[PDB]
DNA sequence: GGTCAGAAAATCGGTTGTGGTCAGCTGCTGCCACCGGTTAACCTC
């Protein structure tokens, strides 16, 4: 549960359309992820614009400095 | 000096109750012989079969009368079926016939 | 001794393209579970 909501958290750190976009490849708010181009579909860009912004984030979530609070939750 | 260990059959997830954002539910209705509607939440994506069990006792058909197929019941073991495999007409028409006349003798003397 | 103009970045965003890879789908491939017919073993008409 703790875990949750730190992840809650860091994700609201970000901004919402890069938040939004990990929570639909996640399913993190139904419980199903959508497909690269579904998401560009319901954002308004191509997908590899998506992937884009996806792969950076996933860098900028990856990086010490949000991690340092998910270091060793595993 | 005797301690054990064990589990049921099933695993324990732990989610979160939440109670907004769930799956899309279409509600179908069906019907028992003896008037018994069994409401039946099911998907919104969902095919919905005619007949469906219920806790009534049997297999409660659809309320709608859109699908009344009948058709695929029959005993196929009937006891005069399987005289019929062992035993020809007219021997068996031949054994009535002699009953009949020993019924006939007897009752009317 | 100012002065538009061009060259050349980068930056968000399409594009194409294409290549591959895999989820799955599904008709053969073949083996595997009941079903019962038959075939040599027991009791004495």
């Amino acid at each position: 549960t703790l875990l949750q909501d730190q992840l809650q958290s860091v994700l609201d750190t970000l901004s919402e359309r890069e938040a939004g976009v990990v929570r639909l490849r996640f399913g993190l708010t139904d419980g199903q992820p959508r497909t690269l181009d579904e998401i560009g579909q319901v954002y308004g860009v191509t997908r590899e614009r998506i992937r884009q912004i996806e792969s950076k984030t996933m860098s900028k979530l990856r990086h010490p400095s949000r991690s340092q609070v998910l270091r060793d939750y595993l | 000096d005797r301690v054990l260990r064990g589990s049921r059959l099933g695993a324990v997830s732990y989610e979160t109750d939440r109670n907004h954002d769930l799956a899309p539910r279409q509600i179908a209705r069906y019907r028992t012989d003896n008037g018994e509607e069994f409401e039946v939440p099911f998907a919104d994506d969902a095919e919905i079969p005619g007949t469906w069990l219920c806790r009534n006792g049997m297999e409660g058909t659809l309320i709608e009368g859109d699908l009344p197929e009948p058709k695929k019941v029959k005993p196929p073991r009937t006891h005069w079926d399987m005289l019929l495999e062992r035993r020809s007409i007219e021997e068996l028409e031949e054994l009535l016939k002699e009953r009949l006349e020993l019924i006939r003798s007897r009752r009317r003397g």
